[PDB]
């Protein structure tokens, strides 16, 4: 029934979308529904805004399409190439496609009674989809304020894509949350391009071969609890449980049974033989390492028909370990949810159809550590000279960043304002 | 959409900027194949553009000498010898016109536009300070666009009591003017290469000139057309441009090799990963031992192993530490295009901001007040105006870089 | 295609001139083309001035002729048997056939667009030809300021031909200067009538004996650098390597493969058999010294098929020799041209072919040596009394000279002004 | 074009004016073949002019009776005998008009004049009171051109006892009045030839003025037709004449000797070269030995080894260099020109300005103070008005010369 509205600003959050409504092609969303947005009511009356700043890599589903078309009018685009100075196309260019958008979505987040909610894909360090969103929810927050709003932001990758790249995130970050955003899980494409490559194979990790991952995630999380069927969830009821502060902490994610189909997936996984490996590092998303910190929540997402009876058998064994450890203020606890519903894999895509998906959710005080070495290389150069004049030979700043630095340095701070007492 | 407004000027500029249209193969029709032509219609967007009757030699000869004909600049008959003033401030601020008239009527045409490469040779007024006009005369109106230039130091080596105090005129702007961005080529390194490295008893300009083309080439087009994912031709004065007053680039092939049973590694896979990363293969010759690299590109050409070349080009940034500034995370990045040249099977393409280039630069400038202000020469400007400094000026500016350039070479 | 004007006033230029035509015999510029302009666009579209004061010497050309005639009409000639007074000649007669030829030429230097240059050749040291261009140019100056001047004047002969001589130079080059010519060519027949008596035997080196000499040497310059081919040159490019100051410093001229007929010429002289008698004394023209001098330049021209990798073989070898020695303010170094053309020899007037054509240019500071003892045949006499009446009771004067021998002695002055010094 | 006005006047100037054209042997017609005919057409272009009926003694005799005959001057009956007065104050200034219309009748004649070279024998009245009055006639009127001069001086030895106090005042102006050049003979040294060096127990006439003639012709017609180069009649007043108040030619020919077996160095090519240079064989005899040569021409005759020539000629000028005034660079000059005489096989011509003819006018210098001022016997002259001076400030010019020539001397 209520739907919630999803807009992919960016060729890393366009890319990544585009391969999940490929992903979510778990049941009826696909058939002559092409312009035919009657019967039930979700997966998307209508399964919806592609606004990216290059058309182009949003070109591969309209002009040349690819494989695939929703509704050729939900994809705003522009002409100027790219960007990539932040300003490069959250002021300057920005503003200019940024009321197409801004009309596009309120002409469709105001469609059908009873809105709530906003599942905004992104991925930061490249203006467009860098500095375009920073404005776009500057914008929404003006005008659905009540309304919340999550986003998969695309962390930058350690094999480091682009200079200049680093300091976007702070020049972002900055406003891009109490500004709005009570949710956001941060994806950081080094763990992928790792593990896509170790427990998946794969030599050289191409593009879909990280979203055809970051898109299964996606599914274990949104959709993985975003139509009712049995044990359930409301988008309103995603922050209670996950998110502390309003402080947006940053949940951090973690999926389980992945295996290539080239390997042997052992037949199966005992219903608690991948809720470990979902508690292995490697297994993750943000490259952390909650081995120093107090989780302030952590719940298990288990899909594809279990039964409770089984489950806390792991939830367990894992308790008996000295390990772990939550914080204070929080009933060192769990949330775990099941789904019936069985993981749905695609051709080669996904690889593998497993018999019982896990994908749990807590926000360890430790992302913090992955999450301020981002600072480094920023303290670093943007400190000491740096690429600085283009975020202004393109737009308005000189203190766009430091003014913009600390609230994104008072988060490792705020990170420890539960971490380091027993308050 | 990066539509590119390629510039060629100048007489011993347009006989380089012709022989590369001989280097971008592709003809007209008869050949990824997801083609990313960028600059005009399937006629080389290119704009020549000379002071005297140079847009002709094989210009118009043996090679294309089609290159939309209809539009080349030569206003008919001319001179401009070797006076910056000239081409800059008299016979030639009479073709600007002409040409900031064909550009124009060139530019436009609808697609959004990229910038302007702008071809030629620092040092030499024919259109070495007519397009270093142009640049200040195509600036200052397109602002916005990013503008280019494949400009060429005169080589050390000093042709004319004059092809030498001349470009110091230039970097005395061809850095403060439109020029966002701009690779550089040494003729003196040029010359080394077909001797000191590359074999010829002598270095016809049908050799010390080669190079100059499958380097642009190997530059241009790639970074343009389909290969590994993409790129244009403005990212990159982003991530190659730390500061204002930028840094000019110091290209460098790697496959010059020689004939002979090249087995010279053979062109191992790792080899243009050393054949390239120095001196005695780079396009400016300036022991880039010396400063360490603000930023470096690469761009690995000929289908192969897109594995080792991460191993490798990570490698020599996990080895000489000691050239690498240090302070800019990630100072460099690799780049795979697939489809290779004609006769390399393999071959890289250096693009790096080398704090080297330095030396390339105090050498014009070490001439400049050790001669046009150790005295005098100059008595040959002022006929058209230039009345006293502006040499002066202009030396209290292209001298500076020595010390701005050395506050990072550290 | 733009073709520069040659103007050749007085006998001693006449004549000189008059042999070079006949030596511009290299290539196509003679069969009927009399009076046939058209075709090609060089050598002359006509293959041209001469006017002398002496209605003879010149006349050995269309009225009783002389093998040959170019134009009955570019002659210019009067009846004043002669003058030799500069004055008588650069005023009283000159004033009268002045505009006749200034008309003449303006109307050839303004035929086919795009002019450019002017070759005077000229003699001085005896009125009409030393005096009349000495108004010609400060004429041609007042209208064609915009273009070029060279002249090949004569430098007077030690075996002193005429007194009243020694001076005319000093109130001739007082104006024929900076009032005119970027550069200027010292022949000093001195050279010569010691050279064609050396090099080349003869006994009495008759004129035209030193005119097929003379007349050699200047195609090794102009025409060695005059007719596109590969290497090049341009008029205007002919100063800036060649002439530091406006003081319209005066190349010395060097030519090195002379050989008779009647003696061995060893079969050839290696490239660089050649490049070092090129630096012998006896092989230059004004029979200076550069041996106590800084170089504010330097050029080697060679002629007849060359390549450089063997030329550099001797700039080097004498690069070895601690001498020569350059100024500072330039980069003591050349700018050698190479011609394939091969060296154009006449029957018996030229004697024997060469197989590589040899002559540099470079201005030493020493030349201003055997270029004011010049002075002293004159500070001499026109100092205690001497000749000074003739310069008057046939003109103004009084200070015709003096006046005009300050700027000719800031000659040596200006010539030390860039050799006493480090700067 | 050197049309040269041959005037030739006086009856005692005529016979040697006249056998001069004996020596000018070319006749009409019948004969370098590259002639240089200056003067007139095929006829001399010769003016005769006598006050008496001079004008055919051997005039219009036995040589060359045929001067143009239809043109020669007499007027018809007169007189003046040796009064200077007479043919420059009154029997004569009759006679002026008569010439002052037949040599225009004459100069003009197209081609560009020459000027006028003025044969005569200072002191004499007849034509040389009629001639020096002449000059001063051709003069202020022909400015332009100019006048020379064959003027002769009475010997020392003295006929008349006017044959002297006469020309006294003439180089009262015959250097002050059209005479821009002048070459000068002295009868004296005639005589001594004749006795002290050449033979002769006496002089005829027929003797003590054949080298008048084969002196003149020896500077006349040379240094005129083809032989080495060229030469005019006017390049030599600016060459030869260092001074306004000019001075005086010394001519001498050389290959005198006598009869005999002339072996006398046998005319030895060196010879030419010493066989002239001295006052044996000079024609105003005034030791040259005496002061410098302010300059000094020569004419080396019948062709021969023009080696030796300045290989001899320059020879003495590094010879006696105490005698070259050294102050004028370059103070002589050589010619050689083909085609020889009528006896020699060689033979040269002395045409020095040597400070040493100042003798040779200090001379008729202290005889008129030293007699016409002594006292008298100018009461012959007032006659024909010439009262008082006329004799004095005549008496302060020529003899002025004295000290004007004595400050070069040295
Ligand atoms: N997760 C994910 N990340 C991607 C994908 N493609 C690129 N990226 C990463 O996302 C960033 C790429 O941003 P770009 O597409 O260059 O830029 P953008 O911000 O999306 O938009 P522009 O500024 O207009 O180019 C880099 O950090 C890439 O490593 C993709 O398919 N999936
Ligand atoms: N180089 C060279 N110099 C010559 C030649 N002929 C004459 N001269 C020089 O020119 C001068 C000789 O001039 P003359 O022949 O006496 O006179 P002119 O030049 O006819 O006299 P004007 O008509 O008054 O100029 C000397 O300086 C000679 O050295 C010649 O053929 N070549
Ligand atoms: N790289 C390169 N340089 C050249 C070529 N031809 C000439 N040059 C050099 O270019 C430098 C700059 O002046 P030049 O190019 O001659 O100036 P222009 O005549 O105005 O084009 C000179 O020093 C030449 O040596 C060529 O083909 N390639
Ligand atoms: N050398 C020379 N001197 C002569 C000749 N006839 C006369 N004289 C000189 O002339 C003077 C006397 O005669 P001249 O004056 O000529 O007589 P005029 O012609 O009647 O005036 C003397 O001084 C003689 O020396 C002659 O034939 N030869």
């Amino acid at each position: 029934m209520r739907e919630c509205i999803s807009i992919h600003v960016g060729q890393a959050g366009v890319q990544i979308g585009n391969a999940c409504w490929e992903l979510y092609c778990l049941e009826h969303g696909i058939q002559p529904d092409g312009q035919m947005p009657s019967d039930k009511t979700i997966g998307g009356g209508d399964d919806a805004v592609f606004v990216d700043l290059e058309p182009t890599v949003i070109d591969e589903v309209r002009t040349g399409t690819y494989r695939q078309l929703f509704h050729p009018e939900q994809l705003i685009t522009g002409k100027e190439d790219a960007a990539n100075n932040y300003a490069r196309g959250h002021y300057t260019i920005g503003k200019e496609i940024i009321d197409l958008v801004l009309d596009r979505i309120r002409k469709l987040a105001d469609q059908c009674t009873g809105l709530q909610g906003f599942s905004v894909f992104h991925s930061f360090g490249g203006g467009t989809g860098s500095g375009f969103t920073s404005l776009l929810m500057e914008r929404l927050s003006v005008d659905y304020g009540k309304k919340s709003k999550l986003e998969f932001s695309i962390y930058p990758a350690p094999q480091v894509s682009t200079a200049v790249v680093e300091p976007y995130n702070s020049i972002l970050t900055t406003h891009t949350t109490l500004e709005h955003s009570d949710c956001a899980f941060m994806v950081d494409n080094e763990a992928i391009y790792d593990i896509c490559r170790r427990n998946l194979d794969i030599e050289r990790p191409t593009y879909t071969n990280l979203n055809r991952l970051i898109g299964q995630i996606v599914s274990s999380i949104t959709a993985s609890l975003r139509f009712d069927g049995a044990l359930n969830v409301d988008l309103t009821e995603f922050q209670t449980n996950l998110v502390p502060y309003p402080r947006a902490h940053f949940p951090l994610a973690t999926y389980a049974p992945v295996i290539s189909a080239e390997k042997a997936y052992h037949e199966q996984l005992s219903v608690a033989e991948i809720t470990n490996a979902c508690f292995e590092p490697a297994n993750q998303m943000v490259k952390c390492d909650p081995r120093h910190g107090k989780y302030m929540a952590c719940c298990l997402l288990y899909r594809g028909d279990v039964v409770p009876k089984d489950v806390n058998a792991a939830i367990a064994t894992i308790k008996t370990k000295r390990t772990i450890q939550f914080v204070d203020w929080c009933p060192t606890g769990f949330k775990v949810g099941i789904n019936y519903e069985p993981p749905t894999v695609v051709p080669g895509g996904d690889l593998a159809k497993v018999q019982r998906a896990v994908c749990m959710l807590s926000n360890t005080t430790a992302i913090a550590e992955a999450w301020a070495r981002l600072d480094h290389k920023f303290d670093l150069m943007y400190a000491k000279r740096a690429f600085v004049h283009w975020y202004v030979g393109e737009g308005m700043e000189e203190g766009e960043f430091s003014e913009a630095r600390e609230d994104m340095a008072a988060l490792e701070k705020d990170y420890e304002e539960v971490g380091v007492d027993s308050v | 959409m990066r539509e590119i407004v390629h510039i060629q000027a100048g007489q011993c500029g347009n006989q380089i900027g012709a022989k590369f249209w001989e280097v971008i193969s592709d003809e007209h029709g008869i050949d990824v194949y997801y083609n990313e032509a960028a600059g005009n219609k399937y006629v080389p967007r290119a704009i020549l553009v000379d002071l005297e009757p140079g847009t002709m030699d094989s210009v118009r000869s043996g090679p294309f000498g089609q290159i939309f004909r209809p539009d080349n600049f030569v206003f008919g008959q001319s001179g401009a010898g070797n006076n910056w003033a000239k081409g800059h401030y008299t016979e030639g601020a009479e073709l600007v016109d002409s040409v900031l008239d064909v550009v124009r009527k060139e530019s436009e045409s609808c697609d959004c536009l990229q910038g302007f490469q702008l071809t030629h040779s620092l040092g030499g007024g024919t259109g070495s300070g007519m397009g270093t006009l142009l640049i200040s005369k195509i600036r200052e109106e397109y602002p916005d666009r990013i503008m280019n230039t494949f400009s060429v130091v005169p080589s050390p080596k000093v042709s004319d009591t004059v092809v030498e105090p001349y470009n110091a005129t230039l970097s005395v702007h061809q850095l403060v003017e439109n020029t966002d961005e701009t690779y550089c080529i040494d003729n003196e390194a040029l010359y080394d290469i077909c001797f000191r490295t590359l074999k010829l008893t002598t270095p016809t300009y049908g050799d010390l000139n080669h190079l100059v083309s499958a380097t642009m080439s190997g530059v241009t087009t790639c970074l343009r057309f389909p290969g590994q994912l993409n790129a244009d031709l403005r990212k990159l004065a982003v991530n190659m441009v730390p500061f204002p007053r930028l840094h000019f680039f110091m290209p460098g092939f790697a496959p010059l090799t020689s004939r002979g049973s090249q087995q010279y590694r053979a062109l191992t896979v790792p080899e243009l990963t050393q054949q390239m990363f120095d001196a005695k293969n780079m396009m400016a010759a300036c022991d880039p031992r010396h400063g360490r690299y603000l930023t470096v590109a690469a761009v690995f050409r000929g289908r192969m192993s897109m594995k080792e070349v991460d191993e490798q080009m990570l490698n020599v940034q996990n080895k000489n530490s000691s050239y690498f500034v240090e302070w800019i995370p990630n100072n460099v990045k690799t780049a795979v295009c697939d489809i290779p040249p004609r006769g390399l099977k393999m071959s890289a393409t250096f693009i790096g901001n080398s704090t080297a280039i330095q030396e390339l630069f105090k050498r014009i400038s070490e001439q400049f007040t050790a001669m046009f202000r150790r005295k005098a020469f100059l008595h040959w400007y002022t006929g058209e105006g230039m009345d006293e400094m502006e040499f002066t000026e202009a030396e209290s500016n292209m001298n500076d870089l020595v010390s701005e350039y050395q506050q990072y070479q550290d």
